[PDB]
C-alpha cells in the first residue's frame, strides 16, 4: 500500500537526482557553461546551476524543490550558489542505496539530520576565525574569498565600497548578519567603477519636480501614496460630453480640488514629496502637481513603491495615503536632499545624510556603460553577500571541498562509532561529500576519483596538507593559494539540502 | 442513472476510503510521513502536509464513501479539536478489513452489527482506560501540557508548537469555569518571531486609535458599544434626510452633526473614559470624544466588542437601544502597547481573569495564521479537557486495551458478531502498526509485544513512537486526553458501518 | 427499425426486474441494505422505498419506466411495501419467464397469476384482524410509527413522533369519518430544532412578521384575521416607499402611517381577530409604528400562503382593503406567537379549530437529512394508518403472509390443475421470494429463514410469528410486532402481477428503433 | 430520380407487409408480448391498435405503407378491423410468395383476387343473420346480448350485468354515430363497481377546490355554463404591479388596481347569464373570491373535452372572450349538481338541452376493477352500437372464416391452373384470425381449426374458436358476434390492397 509512494518517491528522488545532475558538470569556474536554446528556441548561456535550472525548467515538483533548494542557497547565503544543487544528489545516492538497502525514510532523514549537525561541527573545527570587526580584514579576507573565486575586477575596488558599505552599516564587532536591508544598490548610467561609490542618505528617482525646487534641504520627506488627481471622466479634468461649457464649469470643480487637495499638501508641509510611479497612482493630476511644486515643494515622482518602502524604512519616512497621514512623522526627515545630474549621466535626486533608522547606505553604481554598472553590481553582489555570510558566520573555511573530503572522512569515521542503523548511513551520508569535490577535480579536469581519494587521506594528515585548489584543480593546499569562503555556504548548501532531502523521505 | 450496487460500490466505498487511508495514515503522527499535496487545478502546485484535512480539498474527493470521511474527517477535526488524519484511516481499517470478509461472503448485516457493540466493546474499557488527570491542577497543568503538544502534533506545526505548548494551556489553565474560546482572547499579529508569540493577560484591543483619542486611560470606565458616530445608528434624531435642492447639503451635514453630538453627549453621558465602537466614528464626534478626554475606539473587532465587554464584564450599547442604558466596562488600565512590532490598545485590569488574550506574534502571516488554526484545535480538547480532566494512553496503547478487550469479546461474545469483531479488534491493532510504520519500527513486535503488554494488561507500557519502541504509558506525554479517543474511537467505527449499510448506490451523472 | 420479438423482449424486460427490484431485495426491510443515491450532479444521499431511488434513477428501459408508476399507488395510499412490491412484481416475472423457458405462455401463467392473487387475498384476509379501534390500533401503530421511524430515521423513533404522527392523522382520520387523505395531514419540515420535536398543529404555522421587539411582539387573540389586502399598507412584494418634501411633511408623513395602520387595524380590529396575514410586505420602520401602533401584521406573506391559512381555517383570505369580513379573514380555534427553537423567530402558531382543511403537523430537526429522513419516514408510514384508520385491517407477515400464501396458492395449484397448476405454485414462489430474500440481506439464511416459517406453516398458518425483519432473535410477526395494513399486503397483491399481466397485453413491440424515448 | 423492379423488389413488398401484420398479430386479445413503444419524442406505444403505431412509424416500401393507410382506413372506419386487412393480404402475400416465384403475377392475380371475395360477401351476407328489435332481443337486450358478449372477457361479477344495461342506454339515448367517443366512460377513483353511473348530461371529472369554492354554490337547477377558453387567474392583473407612492395613502390604490381587472373580466361574464364558469386554463384563488364572493359556480383548467363535451350537450359555445357578455356561448342544464365523488370534486351538467352527451361514469374505485371494465365498454359499445349500425350480425372467433376457406377450397378445386393455388392461398388467409385466439385462448391453431373445419365440414354454421372461454363452439349462439358489415368491410379492403402491390415488383422514386 506504500508501494506508489516509494515509487512515487523513486520518480521524485529520481527527477530529484535528475535536475541536480546535470549542474554537476558546470559546477564550479571550469565547470562547463552550457549554451541553451530553450523552448523559446534561443540560447541561454550560463554556469551555476540556478540561473542555469530557472532558464530552462519544466515541471517535476522535485526538480522544482530543487530550484528552489537552489534558489535557497542564493536567497540564504546570496553565495555558495552551485554547491547545494550538488549535495542533494550526493546525499540521494546514498539515500537511494540506503532505501534500496532499505533503511525507513524517517531514518535516514533523521540519520543525515543528526549527521548533518555533526559534519558542520568538525566544520567548525575546519572554521578559520578571521575579523569581522575589521574593515581591512574583511577587506583582506573577503575579496581574498573572492579571489579564491572569479571576479576581483570590479570587486577590489568595489570591495571597498562593499566592505565599507556593510561596514557603514556595520554595528557590531561580530558584524552580525547585515542582510543588504540598509545598503540601497542603485545604478547611473554614466560615470564609472570610480563613480560607483557609496551615499550616505537614500538617492530618488531621477528628481520629478515641475516647479519643485531642485534642492530643498532639511527634507521634510512627504509621501503621496494618494492620487492628486480630481475625479476621473476622459482626463484628470473630469470631462461629460456633450458641449463644452460643463466641462468648462466642471474644472471650477476639478481645478479647486486639485488646488486645494494640494493647498491641503503644503498645510502640513514637506520639503519633499515621496510620489510613486503614475502608474504605481491610478494618476496623478499635473494641474495639481503643476499647483503642487507651484507651492515649492521639491518632489520626487515616478518612483518604486519598494524603493518608498525601503525609503519608508531606512530613512524612516512613514507612509503617507492620505492628508491626514502628512505629518511630520509620516513626513521623513531628511539632513540634506538634492539632485545630482552630473559625475556622470543620468539624473538622480540625492538624499545625502538624512535622520535614518539603522545607518544607512545607497551605492549608486556607474561606468562607462550598462555592462560596466552590471558587472559592478555583480562585482558587489558577490562581496556584498560573501561579507554578510563571513559576518554571519564567526570563522572562515577554506573552499573546493575539500572541507568535505575532511569531513566525509571525519564523519564516516564517527559513524563507525556511532553505530546503529544510521552508521550505514551516515558513513553514506559523509560519502556524499567527496563526490561534489570529486565533481570540481573532474570539473577542473583531475581524476575526481584518485585524487579527492588520496585527498581525505591527505585530510587525513594535516586535514589540509592538501585540498582542491581550482587554479591549480589538483591535489594542492588551498591555503597556499587561498581557495575560502565563508562557513555558511558551506552550511547552508548543507542545512538547506538534507531538510530538502529530509521531507521527500517523509514524503509519500 | 447509474446505479453501484453493493459489491462494486463496496469495492468503491473502498477504493476512496482504503486509498484515502493510505496517504492519512502514512502521515499519521508526528514520525508520520507527509504526502505530496500536488494542484492539478494550480500548475503541479506542491504542497506538503502531515494532515489530511489539506489533502481532502487540494485533489477533489469522487469517492462517496471517502467523500462521507471528508466530512467525518472535518466533523472530528473541527468538533474532538483532533483527530484528523486519525479517524479517517480509521474508517480505511475496517472497510478494508471488512473487505475479505464481505468477500468472505459476510454480510455486512452480519458485520455492522458485530462491530456495533464491538464499538462499545471497546468504550466500557475506553471508559475505563479513562484516566483521570487534571483532577489536580498540578495534574491539570501537566495535563493540559500533555495534551499541549499532542493536537499541535499532527496538526503540522512542528517548531514553535513548544512555545504555544506553554502558552495555549496558561490561557486554557485560568479558566476553570469551563473551557472558553470567548473569555479568552485570540489574537495573532505580525512582528516578532513566531517563539515571540505573546499572551496579554486582560482585553486587548489589535485596534489602535492612537492619540486622535487619549491613548492611557487608567481605571477606565468603558462604553462597550456598536454605536454609530458617522452613521448614525437607530434610535434616530431627526427627520429622514433628503436632497430638494443644489445647496441642500449643508443642512443634512448640520442635521447629522446633532445626531452625532446626541450619541456623543448621549455616551458623554456613561461618563465612560473610552469609548468603544464596533462601527466607525466620524471628525466631529471623535473631536468630540477626545475633547471629552474619552478614547474612542472606531469600527471595533466585533466578538472582541463582545469580549471586552464579557472579559471587561461590561455591557453593548444594543445597537443605541440603550442610550444610557447599556452598563459600562471599567479595567485598571487602557493602553496601547507595543508588543512585537505594532501598537495595540491592551486592556488590563479586566473583569475576568481566567480571560487571557494571546496575541499571537508573526514572524510571517503564513506560519501566524496556521498557528493559531492549529493551535486553536488543542483548545477545542483543553477546553474540554477542562471539563473532563481525564486521559487515554496513547501511541495505539488504549487501542492494545480495547483491542484485547474487543479481542476476547470476540471470544466472549461470539458468532455473526466476533465475524465482525475480530475484524474489529484488528482495526484496534492496526493503529499502534500504522505509527510504527511511520516510525519505521516493526509493528508485529510492537502489537505483539504491546498485546503481550495488554494480555498482561499493561496500558500504563505502551508503544511509545518518539523512539517507537514499547515503553511507558505514564503520562509521558505519550498520553491523550480521554476526549480525544472516544471522540476519534467513534464516527469512523460508525461511518465505516454507515458505508456498509449503503449497498445500492444509484449516481444519476 | 428494429424489433426485439418476444423472449427477446422478455428478455429485454426480464433484464431490469432482475436487479432493479434486487436494489429492493438488497434493501428489503430495514436489515435490508439502504440504497444511497447519488445525483446527476454527483450528490449523495441514502434512499428507501425505492421508487424514491427509482424515481431517482433514470429509467432506460420500460420496466422501469414502468415501475415508478406501479410502485407510486402502493407509495401512495399504503406508504409501505414500495420495496416489496417491486420485489414482488421483479420477483414472479422470474418465475413467469422460466415457466415460458418451460415453453409456457405468459398469456396463461399470468392469468393463473391473477387469479393467484385473488386466492392469497382471501387467504390474506384472514391474517391478523380486519378491524383496529383507536384505543388498541395506536400503540401497534405507535409501534409503526415508531418503527417507520425507528427503523427510517431514528433507531427508537420517538414517543413524541410516533404518538404525533399517529394523532396527525388520528386528526383528521375521525374528521373524515374514519377515513383520510393527505394533504389534509401535512408535514411541515424546518430545521434548527430537533427531529424529536414535532409540533402538531391543526393547520398553518409560519414565522411571524415583527419590526422592533421595544414595540409589541404580539399575537392578538387565538384567531386570524388573513389579508390579501393590507392590515398595513400594501407594498406590491416590489419596490415601494415613502418621501417627504419637507421636515414638516416629514411629520405629516408618519402620521398618515400610524392613521393606515389604524384606519386598516380600526378595519381589522371590528371585524375579529386584528391578527393580520398580509401577503404584501411593508416597510420595516412602520412596521414597529405599526407594532406602536398596536396588533401586529404579518407582512410579506407568500401568495399561497394566505390561501393556506384562508381555507384550513374555513374563511377565506380578505381580497381586498374594503371587502372584509371574518369569513375573509381568519378563523382558528388557536392564533398565537410561539418561538420556532431556540435559534431563531417566533413561528405564527395558528391552531386553528374553527376548521381545518389541512392539519400541519410541524416537525422540528437536527439535519436537513435527518429532518427529511424522519419526514421521509413519515409519509410512509402516515399513509399506512392512514389505510388502517380508514379501513382498520392489519396483517402479520413479511416474513408470514408471503410463506402463508406461498403455502396456500402453490397448495391451491394442487386443485387447480392445468395451466394455473404450474402459476399458482410458481406464483407463491414469488412470495417464498420475499421474506426469504429479505433474510437474504440479513445475516441469516435466506434459505435457511424460509426453511422455518415453511415448517411453521405445518405447524400454523396466517400466523402472529414469521421471520425477523427486525434481525432479532425471535423470529415472530407478532413478538416482532411487524405487520402492515391487510390493505397493504392486499394492495401489494393487487401491483406484482399487475405488471406481469401489463407487458402481455398488447401483441405490439413494433418500434422505430424506439422502444425507450 | 429512385425506382424499383423486379421480384427482388416485389417479395421485398411483400416482406414488410409481412412484418408490420405480425405487431398487431394477436394485439386485440387481451394477452401477447407489451412492450411499451417509447420514441425519441418520448412517447410510449402500448397501444392496442397498430394504427396508432402505423401513424407512428414509415415503411420504405410504399407497399406496405399503401396497406396501411387501407388497413387504417378498415379502422378508421368501424373503429374495428384493425388487425383484420392487416393480416389478410399481408397473409395473402404470405401465402402465395413462393408462387409468384412459380410466377403469380400475371394479372391472373388480380382476376382471382376479386372474384372469390364477391363470391365470400354474398356467401358472408347469405349468412349474415338480421337482428335488431324483437329478432331475439328487447332491441334492449341486443345491446347488452353484444355487451353483456363483451364485458365476458374481464371476469369481474354481476357488475358486467350492472355495467351492459348502463353502456346499453346512452348508446340508445345519444345514438347519432358509432362513436363513444362523447359517450365516453369517465374513470372515478371512488365508489364501488356496484355504483357506476351513466350521465345523459355531461357531469365533470375534478373541478378544483379554491378558495371559498365550496362557499359558493355547487348545485344549481340552472348551470348558466360560462366554457372559458381563457383563464380568469389572479395574475391577469399582477400582486407586482407598482404604482406612485408617495404617502402610505397610494400603497392601499396600488392593490386595489391589481385586482380589479380580475374582477372586470370574470364578472362580466358572471354579470351575462354565468352561475357556471369554466376555464379550460386555471382560476386564481383572488380570482375564486371573486367567484366566492360571486355566489356563481367556477371551475378552472377545466377538461377541454368536458368543455367541448358540454359544448355539445349543454348547447354552449367555448367562449373566446374571457370579458364575454354573451348569454349564447353560454349554456345551460336543468341541473347543475356537483358531488365529491370518491375524493375527487364532480360537477354535474344534467337535465342538458341536448344529449348530444350522454357519458357513462365508471367506479369501483380502482385500476385493475375499472379499466378492464370500460375496455369492453368500448365494444359493449363499438360492437353493440354497430350492432343498431348492422343489424345482420355475424359470428366472431372465426365463425365464416374457416367455413369460407372450406368452400374455397371446395371451390379450389376447379378453378385451374394459377389460381387454383391462389384460392387456397385466399382461403388458407382466412385462417389466421380464429389463430388469433388460439394463442391467447392457448390452444394450437391446427387441430382446434381442424376441429372447426370438422365442424365447418360438420355442422359449419357459426362454429369459431372462443378465446376467454377457451374453446370452440357456434359463435352466433355463443353470443360471440360482430356484425356483417365490417367482415365485408375488410373482406372487400382484404383482398384490394392485396390485389394492388402482388402487381408491384415497380416502385418509383425521386432523391430528386
Amino acid at each position: 500500500d506504500r508501494d506508489k509512494p516509494a515509487q512515487i518517491r523513486f520518480s521524485n528522488i529520481s527527477a530529484a537526482k535528475a535536475v541536480a545532475d546535470a549542474i554537476r558538470t558546470s559546477l564550479g569556474p571550469k565547470g562547463m557553461d552550457k549554451m541553451i536554446q530553450d523552448g523559446k528556441g534561443d540560447v541561454t548561456i550560463t554556469n551555476d546551476g540556478a540561473t542555469i535550472l530557472k532558464q530552462m525548467q519544466v515541471l517535476h515538483p522535485a526538480a522544482r524543490m530543487l530550484v528552489e533548494l537552489s534558489k535557497a542557497q542564493d536567497i540564504e547565503a546570496g553565495d555558495g550558489t552551485t554547491s547545494v544543487v550538488i549535495i542533494a544528489g550526493s546525499l540521494l545516492d546514498s539515500c537511494t542505496k540506503l532505501l534500496q538497502k532499505g533503511i525507513h525514510p524517517t531514518i535516514i532523514s533523521e540519520s543525515f539530520q543528526k549527521a548533518l549537525e555533526k559534519g558542520i561541527e568538525i566544520l567548525t573545527d575546519m572554521s578559520r576565525p578571521v575579523e569581522l570587526s575589521d574593515r581591512e580584514t574583511l577587506l583582506n579576507s573577503a575579496t581574498t574569498s573572492l579571489n579564491s573565486k572569479v571576479v576581483s575586477q570590479y570587486s577590489s575596488l568595489l570591495s571597498p565600497m562593499s566592505v565599507n558599505a556593510v561596514m557603514k552599516v556595520i554595528d557590531p564587532a561580530t558584524a552580525t548578519s547585515v542582510d543588504l536591508r540598509d545598503i540601497k544598490i542603485v545604478k547611473k548610467l554614466g560615470g564609472t567603477i570610480d563613480d560607483c561609490e557609496l551615499v550616505e542618505g537614500l538617492v530618488l528617482t531621477q528628481k520629478v519636480s515641475n516647479s519643485g525646487i531642485t534642492r530643498v534641504e532639511k527634507a521634510k520627506i512627504g509621501l503621496i501614496q494618494f492620487c492628486l488627481s480630481a475625479p476621473k471622466t476622459d482626463m484628470d479634468n473630469q470631462i461629460v460630453v456633450s458641449d463644452y461649457a460643463q466641462m468648462d464649469r466642471v474644472l471650477r470643480e476639478e481645478r479647486a480640488y486639485i488646488l486645494n487637495l494640494v493647498k491641503q499638501i503644503k498645510k502640513t508641509g514637506c520639503n519633499v514629496l515621496l510620489i510613486q510611479k503614475s502608474i504605481l497612482r491610478d494618476a496623478l493630476s499635473d494641474l495639481a502637481l503643476h499647483f503642487l511644486n507651484k507651492m515649492k515643494i521639491m518632489v520626487i515622482k515616478d518612483i518604486e513603491r519598494e524603493d518608498i518602502e525601503f525609503i519608508c524604512k531606512t530613512i524612516g519616512t512613514k507612509p503617507v495615503a492620505h492628508i491626514d497621514q502628512f505629518t511630520a512623522d509620516m513626513l521623513g526627515s531628511a539632513e540634506l536632499a538634492e539632485e545630482v545630474n552630473l559625475n556622470g549621466s543620468g539624473k538622480l535626486l540625492k538624499i545625502t545624510g538624512c535622520a535614518s533608522p539603522g545607518k544607512t547606505v545607497t551605492i549608486v553604481v556607474r561606468g562607462s556603460n550598462k555592462l560596466v554598472i552590471e558587472e559592478a553590481e555583480r562585482s558587489i553582489h558577490d562581496a556584498l553577500c560573501v561579507i554578510r555570510c563571513l559576518v554571519k558566520k564567526r570563522a572562515l573555511i577554506a573552499g573546493g571541498g575539500a572541507p568535505e573530503i575532511e569531513l566525509a572522512l571525519r564523519l564516516t569515521e564517527y559513524s563507525r562509532t556511532l553505530s546503529g542503523m544510521e552508521s550505514y548511513c551516515v558513513r553514506a551520508f559523509a560519502d556524499a561529500m567527496e563526490v561534489i569535490p570529486s565533481t570540481l577535480a573532474e570539473n577542473a579536469g583531475l581524476n575526481p576519483i584518485s585524487t579527492v581519494t588520496e585527498l581525505r587521506n591527505r585530510h587525513a594528515q594535516g586535514e589540509k596538507t592538501a585540498g582542491i585548489n581550482v587554479r591549480k584543480g589538483g591535489i594542492s593546499n588551498i591555503l597556499e593559494e587561498l581557495v575560502v569562503q565563508p562557513l555558511l555556504v558551506s552550511v547552508s548548501a548543507l542545512t538547506l539540502a538534507t531538510e530538502t532531502v529530509r521531507s521527500i523521505l517523509k514524503i509519500d | 442513472a447509474d446505479e453501484e450496487r453493493a459489491e462494486t460500490a463496496r469495492l468503491t466505498s473502498f477504493i476512496g476510503a482504503i486509498a484515502i487511508g493510505d496517504l492519512v495514515k502514512s502521515t499519521l503522527g508526528p514520525k508520520g510521513m507527509d504526502k505530496i499535496l500536488l494542484s492539478s487545478g494550480r500548475d503541479a502546485s506542491l504542497m506538503v502536509t502531515n494532515d489530511g484535512a489539506t489533502i481532502l480539498k487540494n485533489i477533489g474527493v469522487d469517492n462517496p464513501a471517502a467523500k462521507v470521511l471528508v466530512d467525518m474527517s472535518r466533523v472530528q477535526d473541527d468538533e474532538v479539536g483532533d483527530g484528523t488524519t486519525s479517524v479517517t484511516v480509521l474508517a480505511a481499517e475496517l472497510l478494508r478489513e471488512a473487505e475479505s470478509l464481505i468477500a468472505k461472503k459476510i454480510h455486512p448485516q452480519t458485520i455492522i452489527a458485530g462491530w456495533r457493540e464491538a464499538t462499545k466493546a471497546a468504550r466500557e474499557a475506553l471508559l475505563s482506560s479513562a484516566v483521570d488527570h487534571g483532577s489536580d491542577e498540578v495534574k491539570f497543568r501537566q495535563d493540559l501540557m500533555n495534551i499541549a503538544g499532542t493536537t499541535l502534533s499532527s496538526k503540522l506545526l512542528t517548531h514553535h508548537k513548544d512555545h504555544f505548548t506553554k502558552l495555549a494551556v496558561e490561557a486554557v489553565l485560568r479558566l476553570k469555569g469551563s473551557g472558553n474560546l470567548e473569555a479568552i482572547h485570540i489574537i495573532k499579529k505580525l512582528g516578532g518571531s513566531l517563539a515571540d508569540s505573546y499572551l496579554d493577560e486582560g482585553f486587548l484591543l489589535d485596534k489602535k486609535i492612537g492619540v486622535n483619542q487619549p491613548k492611557r486611560i487608567e481605571n477606565a470606565k468603558i462604553l462597550i458599544a456598536n454605536t454609530g458616530m458617522d452613521t448614525d445608528k437607530i434610535k434616530i434624531f431627526g427627520s429622514r434626510v433628503r436632497v430638494d435642492s443644489t445647496a441642500k447639503v449643508a443642512e443634512i451635514e448640520h442635521a447629522e452633526k446633532e445626531k452625532m453630538k446626541e450619541k456623543v453627549e448621549r455616551i458623554l453621558k456613561h461618563g465612560i473614559n473610552c469609548f468603544i465602537n464596533r462601527q466607525l466614528i466620524y471628525n466631529y464626534p471623535e473631536q468630540l470624544f477626545g475633547a471629552a478626554g474619552v478614547m474612542a475606539i472606531e469600527h471595533a473587532d466585533f466578538a472582541g466588542v463582545e469580549r471586552l465587554a464579557l472579559v471587561t464584564g461590561g455591557e453593548i450599547a444594543s445597537t443605541f437601544d440603550h442610550p444610557e442604558l447599556v452598563k459600562l466596562g471599567s479595567c485598571k488600565l487602557i493602553e496601547e502597547v507595543m508588543i512585537g512590532e505594532d501598537k495595540l490598545i491592551h486592556f488590563s485590569g479586566v473583569a475576568l481573569g481566567e480571560a487571557c488574550t494571546i496575541v499571537l506574534r508573526g514572524a510571517t502571516q503564513q506560519i501566524l495564521d496556521e498557528a493559531e488554526r492549529s493551535l486553536h484545535d488543542a483548545l477545542c480538547v483543553l477546553a474540554q479537557t477542562v471539563k473532563d480532566s481525564r486521559t487515554v494512553y496513547g501511541g495505539g496503547c488504549s487501542e492494545m486495551l480495547m483491542a484485547h478487550a474487543v479481542t476476547q469479546l470476540a471470544n466472549r461474545t461470539p458468532g455473526k458478531e466476533a465475524v465482525a469483531m475480530e475484524s474489529y479488534a484488528k482495526a484496534l491493532r492496526m493503529l499502534p502498526t500504522i505509527i510504527a510504520d511511520n516510525a519505521g519500527y516493526d509493528s508485529a513486535d510492537l502489537v505483539a509485544q504491546l498485546r503481550a503488554a495488554h494480555s498482561e494488561g499493561n496500558t500504563t507500557a505502551g508503544l511509545d513512537m518518539r523512539e517507537g519502541t514499547i515503553g511507558d504509558m505514564a503520562i509521558l506525554g505519550i498520553t491523550e486526553s480521554f476526549q480525544v479517543k472516544r471522540q476519534v474511537l467513534l464516527s469512523a467505527a460508525e461511518a465505516a458501518e454507515v458505508i456498509l449499510r449503503v449497498d445500492n448506490i444509484i449516481k444519476a451523472a | 427499425k428494429s424489433r426485439l420479438m418476444g423472449l427477446e423482449a422478455l428478455k429485454s424486460h426480464i433484464m431490469a426486474a432482475k436487479a432493479v427490484a434486487n436494489t429492493m431485495r438488497t434493501s428489503l426491510g430495514p436489515n435490508g441494505l439502504d440504497k444511497m443515491m447519488v445525483d446527476k450532479d454527483g450528490d449523495v444521499t441514502v434512499t428507501n422505498d425505492g421508487a424514491t431511488i427509482l424515481s431517482m434513477m433514470d429509467v432506460d428501459h420500460q420496466i422501469a419506466k414502468l415501475m415508478v408508476e406501479l410502485s407510486k399507488s402502493q407509495d401512495d395510499e399504503i406508504g409501505d411495501g414500495t420495496t416489496g412490491v417491486v420485489v414482488l412484481a421483479g420477483a414472479l416475472l422470474e418465475e413467469a419467464e422460466q415457466l415460458l423457458d418451460r415453453g409456457i405462455h405468459p398469456i396463461r401463467i399470468a392469468d393463473g397469476y391473477e387469479q393467484a392473487a385473488r386466492v392469497a387475498i382471501e387467504h390474506l384476509d384472514k391474517i391478523s384482524d380486519s378491524v383496529l379501534v383507536d384505543i388498541k390500533d395506536t400503540e401497534p401503530l405507535i409501534q409503526t410509527a415508531k418503527t417507520t421511524l425507528g427503523s427510517k430515521v431514528v433507531n427508537s423513533c420517538h414517543r413524541q413522533m410516533a404518538e404525533i404522527a399517529v394523532n396527525a392523522v388520528l386528526t383528521v382520520a375521525d374528521m373524515e369519518r374514519r377515513d383520510v387523505d393527505f394533504e389534509l395531514i401535512k408535514v411541515e419540515g424546518k430545521v434548527g430544532g430537533r427531529l424529536e420535536d414535532t409540533k402538531l398543529i391543526k393547520g398553518v404555522i409560519v414565522d411571524k412578521d415583527f419590526s422592533h421587539p421595544q414595540m409589541p411582539k404580539k399575537v392578538e387573540d387565538a384567531k386570524i384575521a388573513i389579508l390579501t389586502c393590507p392590515f398595513e399598507p400594501p407594498k406590491p412584494k416590489t419596490k415601494h416607499k415613502l418621501d417627504v418634501t419637507s421636515v414638516e411633511d416629514y411629520k405629516a408623513l408618519q402620521k398618515y402611517e400610524k392613521e393606515k395602520f389604524e384606519e386598516m387595524i380600526q378595519q381589522i380590529k371590528e371585524t375579529g381577530a386584528n391578527l393580520a396575514i398580509c401577503q404584501w410586505g411593508f416597510d420595516d420602520e412602520a412596521n414597529h409604528l405599526l407594532l406602536q401602533n398596536n396588533l401586529p401584521a404579518v407582512r410579506w406573506v407568500g401568495g399561497p400562503e394566505i390561501e393556506l391559512i384562508a381555507i384550513a381555517t374555513g374563511g377565506r383570505i380578505v381580497p381586498r382593503f374594503s371587502e372584509l369580513t371574518a369569513e375573509k379573514l381568519g378563523f382558528a380555534g388557536l392564533v398565537q406567537e410561539i418561538s420556532f427553537g431556540t435559534t431563531k423567530d417566533k413561528m405564527l402558531v395558528i391552531e386553528q379549530c374553527k376548521n381545518s382543511r389541512a392539519v400541519t403537523i410541524f416537525i422540528r430537526g437536527g439535519n436537513k437529512m435527518i429532518i427529511e429522513e424522519a419526514k421521509r419516514s413519515l409519509h410512509d408510514a402516515l399513509c399506512v394508518i392512514r389505510n388502517l384508520i380508514r379501513d382498520n385491517r392489519v396483517v402479520y407477515g413479511g416474513g408470514a403472509a408471503e410463506i402463508s400464501c406461498a403455502l396456500a396458492v402453490s397448495q391451491e395449484a394442487d386443485k387447480c390443475p392445468t395451466l394455473e397448476q404450474y402459476a399458482m405454485r410458481a406464483f407463491a414462489d414469488a412470495l417464498e421470494v420475499i421474506p426469504m430474500a429479505l433474510s437474504e440481506n440479513s445475516g441469516m439464511n435466506p434459505i435457511q429463514t424460509m426453511t422455518e416459517v415453511r415448517a411453521r406453516q405445518v405447524k400454523e398458518m396466517n400466523p402472529a410469528l414469521g421471520i425477523d425483519c427486525l434481525h432479532k432473535g425471535t423470529n415472530d410477526m407478532k413478538q416482532q410486532h411487524v405487520i402492515e395494513t391487510l390493505i397493504g399486503k392486499k394492495q401489494q397483491i393487487s401491483l406484482a402481477t399487475q405488471m406481469v399481466r401489463m407487458i402481455l397485453k398488447i401483441d405490439d413491440i413494433r418500434k422505430p428503433g424506439e422502444s425507450e424515448e | 430520380t429512385d425506382s424499383s423492379q423486379g421480384i427482388p423488389q416485389l417479395v421485398s413488398n411483400i416482406s414488410a407487409c409481412q412484418v408490420i401484420a405480425e405487431a398487431v398479430r394477436t394485439t386485440l386479445g387481451p394477452r401477447g408480448m407489451d412492450k411499451l413503444i417509447v420514441d425519441g419524442r418520448g412517447k410510449a406505444t402500448i397501444s392496442n391498435d397498430g394504427a396508432t403505431i402505423l401513424k407512428l412509424l414509415d415503411v420504405v416500401h410504399p407497399a406496405a405503407k399503401t396497406l396501411v393507410d387501407i388497413a387504417k382506413s378498415q379502422d378508421a372506419e368501424v373503429g374495428d378491423g384493425t388487425t383484420s386487412v392487416t393480416l389478410l393480404a399481408a397473409e395473402f402475400l404470405k401465402q402465395v410468395k413462393p408462387y409468384v416465384e412459380e410466377g403469380l403475377h400475371p394479372q391472373i392475380i388480380i382476376r382471382a383476387f376479386r372474384t372469390a371475395t364477391q363470391l365470400a360477401v354474398n356467401k358472408i351476407k347469405e349468412i349474415a343473420v338480421t337482428v335488431k328489435k324483437a329478432d331475439k332481443v328487447e332491441q334492449r337486450k341486443l345491446l347488452e346480448k353484444c355487451a353483456m358478449t363483451a364485458l365476458s372477457s374481464k371476469l369481474i361479477s354481476q357488475q358486467k350485468a350492472f355495467f351492459a344495461k348502463m353502456v346499453v342506454d346512452a348508446v340508445m339515448m345519444l345514438d347519432d354515430l358509432l362513436q363513444l367517443k362523447m359517450i365516453g366512460i369517465k374513470k372515478v377513483q371512488g365508489g364501488a363497481l356496484e355504483d357506476s353511473q351513466l350521465v345523459a348530461g355531461v357531469a365533470f371529472k375534478k373541478t378544483f377546490s379554491y378558495a371559498g369554492f365550496e362557499m359558493q354554490p355547487k348545485k344549481y337547477h340552472n348551470p348558466k355554463i360560462a366554457l372559458l377558453n381563457v383563464e380568469l387567474e389572479l395574475k391577469a392583473e399582477k400582486d407586482n404591479a407598482e404604482i406612485r407612492v408617495h404617502t402610505v395613502e397610494d400603497y392601499q390604490a396600488i392593490v386595489d388596481a391589481e385586482w380589479n381587472i380580475l374582477y372586470d373580466k370574470l364578472e362580466k361574464i358572471h354579470h351575462s347569464g354565468a352561475k357556471v364558469v369554466l376555464s379550460k386554463l386555471p382560476i386564481g384563488d383572488v380570482a375564486t373570491q371573486y367567484f366566492a364572493d360571486r355566489d356563481m359556480f367556477c371551475a378552472g383548467r377545466v377538461p377541454e373535452e368536458d368543455l367541448k363535451r358540454t359544448m355539445m350537450a349543454c348547447g354552449g359555445s367555448i367562449q373566446t372572450s374571457v370579458n364575454a357578455l354573451s348569454a349564447d356561448v353560454l349554456g345551460r342544464c336543468q341541473v347543475f349538481e356537483e358531488t365529491q365523488i370518491g375524493g375527487e370534486r364532480y360537477n354535474f351538467f344534467t337535465g342538458c338541452p341536448k344529449a348530444k352527451t350522454c357519458t357513462f361514469i365508471l367506479r369501483g374505485g380502482a385500476e385493475q376493477f375499472m379499466e378492464e371494465t370500460e375496455r369492453s365498454l368500448h365494444d359493449a359499445i363499438m360492437i353493440v352500437r354497430r350492432a343498431i349500425k348492422n343489424d345482420s350480425v355475424v359470428a366472431g372467433g372465426g365463425a365464416i372464416e374457416m367455413e369460407l376457406s372450406k368452400y374455397l377450397r371446395d371451390y379450389s378445386r376447379t378453378i385451374p391452373g394459377k389460381q387454383q393455388l391462389l384460392i387456397g392461398a385466399y382461403a388458407k388467409a382466412l385462417e389466421i384470425i380464429p389463430r388469433q385466439l388460439c394463442d391467447n385462448a392457448g390452444f394450437d391453431a391446427t387441430n382446434i381449426l381442424n376441429k372447426l373445419r370438422a365442424r365447418h365440414a360438420q355442422g359449419g354454421t357459426w362454429y369459431g374458436v372462443d378465446i376467454n372461454n377457451e374453446d370452440i363452439a357456434d359463435n352466433f349462439e355463443a353470443f360471440v358476434w360482430e356484425p356483417a358489415m365490417v367482415r365485408i368491410n375488410a373482406l372487400t379492403a382484404a383482398s384490394e390492397a392485396a390485389c394492388l402491390i402482388v402487381s408491384v415488383d415497380e416502385t418509383i422514386k425521386n432523391p430528386r
